[PDB]
């Protein structure tokens, strides 16, 4: 059993001696404290953060769908048909 | 013996003469601890106070005495020269901004400084200085007592002399005595060599309770030190006796003493089932205005912090309910012994005596606590363990193998069922 993760006692984590955690009680804090702020500018931040990655390859697909799409419905009206018959 | 002596200025002197006292000791204390610091002048009343303890003395045991409220010397000498000691002190107080001018803080500032290193080494007094912390942060209370290494390097003659001539002032200081003296001599003795500067009690800077965890997990040391505690009654209130009393419940416990498998509290019998715990203290610090109750306990297994705090927090539930009546009777016996036990030195009575005519202004003698503590029945302790710890927010310190210390919603979760 060399799991990478142990129990709580030793779960695997290197020597952390000079490091030094800080808590306020939950019976003391407020619940609320960034969600008005979050929720806007925070929750903008991580969108405009991760657009690229997801507009790219779905305009990239979508457009590619578009053109497809539209070919097809182009074969199936009536100024297609003739190009049907080649196609196929 | 505890009659109290005003001068002509309003410096009170309170001795607790008493026959039989082995040794005798006189001390003046100026309520200016920690507490009256800001963390830029941080452990100037502790560097002060060492200055002046640090001066000659004639064959007389001079001595800091520095805590987060109260800040004084103190000479301890035998009985028969108790007056020299007191024209001693006299003499050193009266000086006191004299001495300030000329005297070179660098040794002292590095004593103060080796000082609070050393404090920062020992577990136990760095998780009880972080605990008394971590609950006030915010306020001065949370300033460690004797300082701290980079707060005391920028410490300067000026820091302090502002420090005395705020604090060293004669409605803010008290003179404490005890042994087997004659009071009056003593009285006469001060009055004749005390001068002082008058000026108005620095008002107490207030501090509030806040419940919070402070980890300073450390996998180096061999065992895991963690204390819990909650806002407990502090001096001035009438549950003072009654938070000592409930501490005292639970009590103490060392794993490798005879006694352990044989003593009463219930937790100590629940550890030892799988030797969960090697040393555990229950205490109740109480300040001027503010107390902290809880327990302090050393782990020597990485696997049985959390075993600990669950079944520890567990049986704080038991003093809201089902406390046994045979547990109070222990408790108060117990309380009373221990009450007593601090008493017994000549030294330490000074130091209390002090401390009560500084922070209350008014004390109690042992006669007057038994008769306290003798009164106190079940109920009162139960609707004290409703009122400051069923439910009530903790605050957690741990330096040492805290992995296994489970975080602050755990264990909070633990004071209620």
């Amino acid at each position: 059993p060399h799991t990478y993760m142990g129990w709580w006692g030793s779960l695997g984590s290197p020597k952390q001696k000079y490091i030094t955690q800080y808590t306020i009680s939950p019976y003391a804090a407020k619940p609320l404290k960034g969600a008005a702020y979050n929720a806007v500018f925070n929750t903008f931040r991580r969108t405009k953060n991760q657009f690229l990655y997801v507009a790219i390859p779905f305009v990239v697909v979508w457009s590619i769908w578009t053109r497809a799409r539209d070919y097809n419905e182009y074969l199936y009206t009536k100024e297609g048909r003739e190009e049907l018959e080649r196609v196929n | 013996g505890v009659k109290y002596t005003t001068l002509s200025n309003g410096v009170t002197v309170a001795t607790e003469t008493n026959p039989a006292a082995k040794t005798s000791s006189v001390g003046l204390f100026f309520g200016a601890g920690s507490r009256s610091e800001h963390s830029h002048s941080n452990g100037i009343s502790a560097l002060t106070t060492n200055v002046l303890a640090s001066q000659s003395a004639k064959g007389s045991l001079l001595t800091a005495k520095n805590d987060r409220e109260f800040n004084g010397i103190i000479a301890q000498t035998t009985n028969d020269n108790i007056t020299e000691a007191g024209k001693l002190i006299a003499s050193i107080a009266s000086n006191a901004v004299d001495i300030v001018e000329k005297t070179d803080l660098t040794k002292h500032k590095q004593y103060l400084s080796a000082q609070a290193s050393a404090v920062e080494a020992d577990p136990k007094s760095k998780v009880l200085s972080h605990l008394y912390s971590s609950a006030f942060q915010g306020y001065s209370l949370a300033l460690p007592t004797l300082g701290t290494t980079e707060s005391v390097e920028n410490l300067e003659n000026q820091d302090s002399l502002r420090h005395l001539a705020k604090h060293l002032v004669n409605n803010n200081t008290v003179i404490a005595a005890s042994g087997n003296f004659d009071h009056d001599k003593l009285a006469d003795a001060i009055e004749a060599n005390l001068k002082i500067a008058e000026g108005v009690k620095p008002e107490i800077k207030p501090a509030s309770f806040l419940g919070s965890e402070v980890r300073m997990r450390d996998d180096t040391l061999p065992k895991a030190y963690i204390s819990i505690a909650v806002h407990g009654e502090g001096l001035n209130s009438p549950n003072y006796y009654l938070a000592k009393v409930a501490a005292a419940i639970y009590g103490d416990f060392y794993l490798h003493s005879t006694i352990a498998k044989f003593t009463s509290p219930k937790l100590a019998s629940i550890v030892q089932e799988y030797n969960i715990v090697e040393s555990y203290n229950h205490y109740s610090k109480s300040f001027s205005d503010t107390g902290i109750w809880g327990y302090y306990a050393e782990i020597a297994d990485k696997f049985t912090v959390d075993d600990f705090t669950h079944f520890s927090l567990k049986e704080w539930n038991r003093l809201s309910i089902s406390i046994s009546e045979a547990e109070v009777a222990r408790a108060k016996a117990q309380v009373k012994t221990a009450l007593a036990k601090e008493l017994a030195n000549s030294f330490a009575v000074t130091s209390d005596i002090a401390e009560k005519v500084l922070l209350v202004g008014h004390r109690q003698s042992l006669r007057e606590a038994f008769e306290k503590i003798d009164a106190i029945k079940v109920n009162d302790v139960k609707e004290w363990g409703k009122s400051k710890v069923w439910d009530r927010d903790i605050v957690i310190s741990g330096t040492g193998l805290i992995e296994d210390l489970l975080d602050y919603n755990r264990n909070r979760n633990e004071m209620a069922m």
